[PDB]
């Protein structure tokens, strides 16, 4: 079948920090448009596991970026929403395990998404205040 | 593979 346990995870265990495998894996997810909320719950759980390091979170971070962008483009609103719904908490947690350097890279990706208006400006404020709380200072 | 990458360059409205 097109679905199986941890298919998303084993994917991220094969991805690299660049658009080659990242965009390819994104297009797979963009074809799972029917199952977008299902794959989204697997995405958050995958990176929420500490059974994977910040490097693994960084791959999935780039993967999400290109997935939500393409979904925003055509008409796969289910994906930009399904990832946007978890993005506030999820990205908010990445800031709690990333070194300041990866936090800056993540922040840029988040900004680029905000500028592209990928998520709703409402969901953006959820991500913003979440990452803001995850600045570890106030 | 790990070619060049800048998250502001890839798709956003590539097709309907």
């Amino acid at each position: 079948m097109a679905f199986s346990s941890e298919q998303f995870t084993t994917k991220l265990n094969t991805l690299e920090d660049s658009q080659e495998s990242i965009s390819s894996a994104s297009k797979w997810l963009l074809l799972q448009y029917r199952d977008a909320p299902k794959v989204a719950e697997m995405w958050k759980e995958y990176m929420l596991r500490p059974s994977v390091n910040t490097r693994r979170k960084l791959l999935g971070l780039y993967l999400m970026n290109h997935v939500v962008q393409q979904a925003k483009g055509q008409k796969i609103i289910q994906f930009q929403d399904s990832f946007g719904k978890v993005a506030a908490e999820v990205l908010g947690r990445i800031n709690q395990e990333f070194p300041r350097d990866l936090k800056k890279k993540l922040s840029r990706v988040v900004n680029i998404l905000k500028e592209r208006n990928i998520f709703s400006k409402q969901v953006v404020n959820d991500i913003e205040r979440s990452l803001a709380a995850a600045l570890e200072h106030h | 593979t790990s070619p060049s990458y800048s998250p502001t360059s890839p798709s956003y409205s590539p097709t309907s």
